[PDB]
């Protein structure tokens, strides 16, 4: 999206990465080489900037039958945070994820890693009594999302259950 | 007039089913009738005068379910090639409507229970009769929490639901009505049950709703509200006036705003606050 | 030797107010049995009788006797003799309790012309200090209709209509859950205050969050009136927070401190925020 959008156009993006273990450098670096004037960010100064920025796009993993949405680490709050500004949100999913799980019918669809992603080994007796955990997902509320972009088109951000109704067997969620 | 004695009978003979249903198994017996012996003035405009007496109660459900199983004669009692079986004989399909609907409480029991997170409390309304089967269904499936009820007080309400309860052994504790946002954030998800839903997606219930919805957007918490398909109706609210006085009644029943719930239940299944809208306009065609 | 001379004053007077009462007991109550010395004195006395006077669940009681503490501590004077300290520097205390009886009739005298003519009101329960501004807002010859909810530990909304219309204005009771019904129809929604806390929190009866609530959902303005006394000194965050000998089924809660629009007392009119600003002007 941002890598075909530069081929004709002018920005200046600016990106703060997802780091439990970080992979937005990947993407920060892949689109240093085609001429886009990045910026990447910490993950935490999103809040000092954001207030000047105008859009914001992120891309999730998959996307689930609220109309809601589990991406990345790190989406919710920026996602709050873009909600403080009224600035609108876009997730550029396809009609490729959408999946009739809810959210808290199931179990924990956070779940969990090791923590040596989080933790260096390398600081002495602490780590006995603690219980460090992090996830791999977050959780985005569907009331927040402003529009989808698929493939056909934009779509509304609860344009969902009659997808799901003639776009798979929804007696079928036995799955 | 001269069946609304047998809808008495219906209300007051087997007090656990709900009203509405108690209404269309009273007209759908008396399908038996004096024999009218027509399509056209026995079903329309019949049906439509019992409509009209049958109503006289101050239910907002039984109009709107006797519309509705209007509608669900109105799909194929058709014109079929002699009167002997139109729908005087062939009567099944009304029969299999009220099947159905009479174990839509029984799947809504095994859908919702299996979405109560445990440990967190959740105060609900007043008694309902399906947030009942879904407690059972969820008890019954060995989980842990606790639950309070508010009063909803015109009359005392809430300890009707507390004798309802506590016949199966599980933890609750009565709350006073007006005091609901000092409990609002011991809570952190609230169900409720309904009069009926609305197009908008709102719902209509008795009164302790609405403020249960804002304390609940005010701690940012999700709003869940339950219902079945018998409930729906083709009211169209924007601020309060504007149900209808004989559906209003100091109200003794109350809309809701449509899109500060978070989630939705019905016998079609779990739906979201868009959906509600194309999701009746598939029924009555 | 002064608890039912207090609860003489409470319950067979309900004119005044219960903190005033109770600052008019202890003033009236520096003929002491007789200690005679500053600090020993007013320390276990003052102290044991906020400890003794415990057995109501009001909140504006000890608030008030510490701020008659901290009145006195002011210009307490030194010069040789155990005569002046108070005990004859005690016509000040005389023109505290004056002036802060006359704290009521500033309040009506500042907010007779703030309620304005058309406009409805819904209203929570009773006051000795909502009734006073809208009669002096009413002898000012405007017109305004008035709802009232229930207040449910009691039948008490019934009081306040009893009351009102025998102070001639139309009164219409609604129940404790129909506030959202009819709260859009209000166009002013008045609070007394039970107490007042330093980041406009407003510790109340059950309902006056439900207002807050219910006004920030209509963005109706929302304005507490309070007196000079009842600045307690707590502080609160949540629904925890405040003490629960406060509490007993509750019977107080807490609304939100940061929501409330316009507030007002002897010293005139306040922004919500400037509650902090006066209060370190207190206690000293």
């Amino acid at each position: 999206f941002l890598k075909e959008a530069a081929r004709k156009r002018k920005f200046h993006v600016i990106v703060a990465e997802c780091a439990p273990f970080c992979q937005g450098h990947e993407m920060a670096v892949n689109l240093s080489k085609a001429g886009i004037e990045t910026t990447v960010m910490t993950d935490a100064a999103i809040f000092a900037v954001m207030s000047r920025v105008n859009k914001v796009i992120i891309g999730t993993k998959t996307i689930l039958a609220n109309g809601a949405l589990r991406a990345v680490t790190g989406t919710h709050t920026l996602a709050l945070a873009a909600k403080h500004h009224s600035t609108p949100l876009i997730v550029c999913a396809p009609m490729f994820k959408l999946s009739p799980q809810f959210p808290n019918e199931e179990d924990s669809f956070h779940k969990f890693v090791a923590p040596e992603e989080v933790l260096p080994f390398t600081e002495g007796d602490i780590l006995e009594k603690v219980s460090v955990h992090c996830p791999v997902f977050d959780y985005v509320p569907p009331e927040l999302i402003t529009l989808f972009i698929s493939n056909i088109g934009g779509n509304a951000p609860s344009y969902i259950y009659r997808l799901m109704s003639e776009l798979y067997h929804p007696d079928d969620h036995v799955l | 007039k001269e069946l609304i004695e047998y809808f008495k009978s219906q209300m007051k003979e087997d007090p656990d089913m709900a009203s509405a249903v108690a209404a269309i198994r009273t007209l759908l017996e008396f399908l038996k009738r004096d024999k009218g012996e027509t399509i056209q003035g026995l079903r329309a405009n019949l049906t439509s005068a019992i409509e009209t007496l049958c109503g006289v109660d101050s239910s907002v459900a039984v109009s709107s379910g006797g519309e509705l199983f209007l509608r669900f004669i109105s799909l194929a009692s058709l014109e079929y090639s002699d009167y002997s079986k139109c729908k005087k004989i062939m009567i099944e399909r009304g029969e299999l409507f009220l099947r159905r609907i009479s174990l839509s409480r029984n799947k809504i029991a095994d859908l919702c229970h299996t979405f109560i997170k445990d440990g967190a409390t959740i105060l609900t309304h007043a008694y309902s009769r399906v947030v009942l089967r879904v407690l059972e269904a969820a008890v019954a499936a060995k989980k842990r929490f606790s639950v309070y009820v508010t009063e909803s007080q015109p009359d005392l309400s809430g300890k009707k639901m507390a004798k309802a309860l506590c016949h199966l052994n599980v933890p609750v504790t009565v709350v006073l009505d007006a005091a609901v946002g000092y409990i609002m954030e011991k809570a952190d998800l609230v169900i409720v049950g309904a009069e009926g839903v609305v197009e908008n997606g709102g719902i209509i219930n008795k009164i302790g709703t609405n403020q249960m919805a804002v304390c609940a957007k005010a701690q940012n918490k999700p709003f869940y509200v339950v219902a079945e398909s018998f409930k729906f109706v083709r009211l169209f609210p924007l601020n309060q006036q504007d149900v209808p006085d004989k559906f209003k009644y100091h109200p003794w029943v109350d809309y809701t705003a449509p899109s500060l719930i978070t989630l939705l239940f019905t016998d079609l299944g779990v739906l979201t606050p868009s959906a509600v809208s194309d999701e009746l306009i598939k029924l009555y065609l």
